[PDB]
């Protein structure tokens, strides 16, 4: 029964500690035992990840930023609820939230890669579909003895080709 | 027709360029293999289910990608904690009561940060990372993280054994930090999104540039890359075509290789028949395995004295 | 979950590729077993909550009617999934003394992890039977589905013959496949065998080709 | 462009294109022909649609047919009123034969 | 993170523990002296750095005459001559921040605004 | 035409407001930074492209206000020798000379050349040629030019001879 006694202890320290005062301390234990019996029917103590799910919860509580999630799980937010939220990321608190999304847009953005442009004219025709989209660029490949090579791509639909 | 496929495949080589290697020097590797790459660069396909999931896109990225504890390693600091059980850095007090609610350890505390960005990028959390460096070892290191919503993300470890400390757990460190692998696999490397297209046949019966969301690299493995869920086993396909043929079979070596051939050949001063390419790809893979043409490479067959 | 579930999945992936290849080297199988639900092989197979009994689920298979058609020897084959992560030279020996016992000729062997060479060393024990190991991460992914490899096909000596009397060549200037390759442990093939093989050509759709397996 | 229905209504040939082609409406023996090059045809625009994933329609190959009908054209100097003497019977059996006809490979065998 | 010397003769100092009273002790491995450690910090190695843009200023930089001259003012003197230039660090991802140094104010300000 | 020639002046001038413009951007820290690439090449990048534009705009420009009797347009819409590029280049403008793809680097401390004041990325200190052929060079052009045809004859003169070993 040392689980089962080691954290009704721990939620009797962090329901006392609190500057809500438990006058209530029946009605605090009651809270207690249903926290910790909704807490084991993921585990009953016979899985590994038992201890997790009360460390998210417990330093949740004994976070403060924030202080007010102490306030609201005593008025309300019940505790078999509580198991099948997982909602670490959630909770306490909301800016750290905002935080968390604004981190994750910017990894979503610099995760993405090169993204060269092409720019088009309509100066020459396509082979393929034959359309005047030509993702054209410039450059010099051969000897001394001639200009640039005039490559040609098509990016209507993808189509290569060189003029002579 | 060999001779005529030969002169034809050789004009073209002069009108030649000099990122990604091109040109010459990425012909000659390529047709003169040469156990190495240079570009390790491998392309895979999502799952077809899962078309401009972004959040997917960079799940599996996380998946895939391998890391240490160096890609999210900025702040490993040491220190003197002469109570075992009561810290004298005034900020960790709390995590004492959070993992205290098996003594015969020295003193010295080995304390560890990392970035909360850098940490759930790759979208793990700091629990498992604390649960795995405690479970690689489990006999000579009592260690002790916070929770992931702390401000600064923490590590206490120590060493347990019932004078000479710092040069071991230097070391201690210095392996900890240079060998743990974390997810993915290793010899993989930076991996990045390109919104590509694709020609798809249209529901009415035509044809339709479609987008679709791909993944590119800069490491080389098979043996592993479609093991992980999620992912189009069949469409991949890598430059490394020595690791096709070995993952997959010499008639998809062949292919992969022509297909490499055809792109490096065909980016510029495009293009000769396919036959003239395709009789040279064949005529280099009909033994069994690869071969290149050098010195030694087909000469050393049942091959006439003369030639 | 942590990687329990990853792990049912690549082994229910591995048993999918394992009956496919069972299935197309002519064996008769019902090609809607090979479509059987993760979550029912799942269920059907594990035995409280997530570990699955490897054991148990090797079966054995026998010769389709167009493969006793073919060809007139193949009794039938069993497969075999240990538990163990590295193999025992007395449980692989336990292992081919059933498979002489219940008089069969082809091994088709699963093993977690390595093995001694002790144990290979014995491998090619009992003649005319035939034994082979394969990895799950090897077989996690069915080689054939990529779409860059070509059909395979198996062929008849008889046929063989006939090819060799028709184009007039003689038995070594037909080009070679390796036994050590990926189509080849697939195939299940030896030494003397002819492949036929058919690729999508590109001036013609559909081409011939033959490989001599070396 | 392909669909053509000796019987039925709206893909049916106007008989102005052929002498022999108003009384042939409704005949079985030349829609059972029609049909069953047809659905040859459509075999090998999923064949064709199979060995190229992408769609291109431009592609390397022997002898040309479209400047060789053009010139069978200004040669023998077509018109644009009468009705060809043709049947469906002879096409449908000419392309069969030249088909046949092609021969790269002299052999008698299976495999051959 | 500084390396004290034995101020009896100057030698590097080395950190050693006590054996029982539970400090570190920098006793010196020349003679023998001894110094308690202020803080429990002993060893630290920083894998990742972004410093070495702004310093190698010295107090005539504008007597050069090769760098070039602005009129954006010293927000301290407002005086209008300048002397701007970029950074004094050069790695591949060094940003295009830039420098500014007066004469009057004598006085390093930046131009960035996040 | 002299129109079409001060349209060639300000073109290249507003595309050199706009790059002026985006290095304010830059020098205040505040940027983009583009996903994939590095900040400088993301600057690269948009300095290239907007140079770029500004070379091709011109030359259309000249193309489309170059008469029906002119001999040399004459001759490359006939077909046989020079092209658009030719004629824009020898025309109006050169663009920016470079050597693999990099503009020209900074051989000499904190600076391209010796004879422009410290640090500076402009047109002008990189040195993307602003003149056409006819009206002539600035030297610092004209180095540019030697530059950029001395590495294409480096590269010619070595590839001749790996070209020769693979062939054979
Ligand atoms: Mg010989
Ligand atoms: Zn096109
Ligand atoms: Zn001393
Ligand atoms: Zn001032």
């Amino acid at each position: 029964h040392k689980l089962r006694d080691q954290v009704l202890k721990a939620l009797y320290d962090v329901l006392a500690k609190e500057s809500e005062h438990p006058p209530q301390s029946i009605l605090h234990t009651a809270k207690a035992i249903e926290s910790e019996m909704n807490k084991v029917n993921n585990c009953d103590t016979n899985e590994a990840a038992y201890k997790a799910r009360y460390r998210i919860i417990y330093s949740n509580v004994i976070s403060k930023n924030n202080p007010d999630l102490k306030h609201k799980i005593a008025n309300g937010d019940i505790t078999p609820e509580f198991l099948a939220t997982c909602d670490a990321k959630d909770l306490a608190p909301a800016p750290l939230k905002q935080k968390i999304e604004e981190i994750a847009k910017q990894n979503l953005y610099n995760a993405q890669g090169a993204t060269i442009e092409r720019s088009v004219t309509d100066r020459f025709t396509c082979g393929k579909c034959k359309e005047k989209k030509v993702s054209y660029y410039q450059l010099q490949t051969r000897s001394a003895d001639e200009p640039l090579t005039t490559f040609c791509t098509c990016e209507a639909c993808g189509n290569r080709w060189k003029f002579s | 027709v060999g001779v005529l496929a030969a002169q034809s495949i050789g004009e073209p080589a002069t009108q030649m360029t000099l990122k990604v290697t091109s040109g010459v020097p990425r012909l000659k590797e390529i047709l003169n293999v040469a156990k190495n790459m240079k570009t390790p660069s491998l392309t895979v396909y999502l799952e077809p289910g899962h078309a401009a999931d972004q959040e997917q896109a960079k799940l599996i990225r996380s998946a895939i990608e391998h890391t240490t504890l160096k890609s999210v390693t900025i702040a490993s600091e040491i220190y003197y904690d002469p109570d075992p059980r009561s810290t004298v850095i005034p900020e960790d007090e709390e995590i004492i009561q959070l993992h205290f609610s098996f003594d015969q350890q020295s003193p010295w505390l080995l304390r560890l940060e990392l970035d909360r960005a850098a940490m759930n990028d790759k979208d793990l959390t700091m629990g498992q990372v604390g649960e795995r460096i405690k479970q690689t070892f489990k006999n000579d290191l009592f260690v002790i993280w916070s929770e992931d919503n702390d401000e600064k993300l923490i590590i206490r470890c120590r060493v347990v054994r019932p004078a000479e400390e710092d040069h071991m757990l230097k070391k201690i460190e210095n392996t900890m930090l240079e060998n743990i692998t974390l997810r993915g696999v290793e010899n993989i490397e930076r991996v990045v999104m390109m919104k590509y297209d694709r020609k798809v046949p249209s529901p009415t019966g035509e044809y339709v540039k479609e987008p679709e969301w791909v993944l590119e690299t800069d490491g080389v493995n098979l043996s592993e890359v479609m093991t992980v869920p999620g992912i189009d086993p069949t469409r991949i396909y890598t430059n490394s075509f020595i690791d096709i043929m070995e993952v997959l079979g010499i008639e998809a070596g062949r292919a992969a290789l022509y297909k490499e051939v055809y792109n490096v050949i065909a980016s510029d001063g495009s293009y000769v028949n396919y036959r003239h390419m395709a009789l040279l790809v064949d005529v280099m893979t009909t033994q069994g395995g690869l071969t290149s043409v050098t010195r030694h490479g087909f000469n050393r067959s049942n091959t006439g004295a003369l030639m | 979950d942590q990687e329990n579930e990853r792990n049912i999945s690549r082994l229910w992936r591995a048993f999918r590729t394992v009956k496919e290849m069972v299935k197309d080297r002519g064996y008769f199988i019902t090609q809607e077993e090979v479509e059987l639900p993760l979550e029912d092989f799942k269920a059907k197979y594990c035995d409280s909550m997530g570990r699955p009994q490897r054991k148990m689920m090797s079966f054995q298979a026998n010769p389709t009617e167009e493969s006793i058609s073919k060809f007139p020897d193949m009794g039938s084959l069993w497969v075999e999934f240990c538990d163990e992560p590295s193999v025992g030279v007395k449980t692989m020996k336990t292992f081919v003394i059933h498979i002489q016992e219940k008089n069969f000729q082809t091994g088709i062997f699963v093993y977690q992890n390595n093995i001694t060479p002790s144990a290979m060393k014995l491998v090619p024990s009992i003649p005319p039977a035939t034994i082979e190991t394969f990895n799950e991460a090897a077989l996690v992914v069915n080689i054939t589905h990529h779409e860059l490899v070509p059909k395979h096909i198996r062929l008849s000596s008889d046929e063989k013959r006939e090819l060799l009397k028709r184009y007039r060549l003689k038995e070594s200037q037909l080009p070679r496949i390796q036994r050590a390759d990926p189509v080849a442990l697939y195939l299940g093939l030896k030494r003397g065998e002819v492949v036929k093989i058919i690729r999508k050509s590109e001036t013609s759709g559909r081409y011939a080709s033959y490989r001599i397996c070396m | 462009r392909y669909r053509v229905d000796l019987l039925n209504t709206d893909h049916t040939l106007d008989p102005s294109l052929l002498e022999s082609g108003s009384e042939i409406l409704g005949d079985l023996k030349l829609q059972v022909l029609l049909d069953e090059e047809y659905k040859q045809l459509v075999k090998d625009r999923k064949f064709l649609r199979e060995v190229f994933v992408d769609g291109e329609a431009n592609w390397p190959l022997p002898v040309n047919i479209r400047r060789i009908i053009q010139n069978a054209q200004q040669t023998f100097h077509i018109d644009h009123t009468k009705p060809s003497d043709l049947t469906i019977k002879d096409i449908v059996l000419g392309v069969k034969d030249l088909q046949e006809n092609l021969l790269v490979l002299r052999g008698k065998n299976e495999i051959i | 993170t500084t390396f004290r010397f034995c101020r009896d003769c100057n030698n590097m100092l080395y950190p050693r523990e006590d054996k029982e009273n539970n400090r570190l002790l920098f006793e010196c491995r020349t003679c023998s002296y001894v110094e308690e450690a202020g803080s429990p910090l002993v060893y630290r190695h920083e894998l990742i750095t972004n410093i070495g843009e702004t310093a190698g200023v010295v107090q005539d930089i504008g007597s050069d005459p090769t760098l070039p001259r602005s009129d954006r003012e010293c927000p301290k003197c407002h005086s209008r001559e300048n002397v701007f230039f970029q950074s004094q660090q050069r790695r591949k991802d060094t940003s295009m921040v830039l420098f500014f140094v007066c004469l009057s104010c004598s006085h390093i300000f930046t131009s960035d605004q996040k | 035409d002299g129109p079409t020639m001060r349209e060639i002046t300000e073109t290249i001038a507003e595309a050199k407001k706009k790059v002026l413009d985006v290095t304010k951007e830059a020098q205040a820290n505040l940027l983009t930074a583009k996903h994939g690439m590095t900040l400088r090449e993301s600057f690269e990048d948009n300095v290239v492209r907007f140079l770029n534009e500004a070379r091709d705009k011109a030359g259309r420009l000249a193309e489309v206000n170059l008469k029906d009797l002119n001999n040399v347009k004459q001759m490359v819409m006939a077909g046989s020798k020079g092209s658009f590029i030719n004629i824009a280049q020898m025309s109006a403008c050169v663009g920016q000379q470079s050597v693999e793809g990099k503009r020209i680097a900074f051989g000499f401390v904190d600076r391209t050349l010796p004879h422009f004041s410290k640090d500076d990325y402009s047109p002008e200190s990189k040195g993307f040629v602003e003149n056409s052929y006819l009206r002539g060079l600035t030297p610092q052009e004209f180095f540019f030019h030697a530059m950029g045809g001395r590495e294409g004859l480096i590269d010619t003169a070595v590839k001749t001879a790996e070209t020769g070993y693979i062939q054979r």
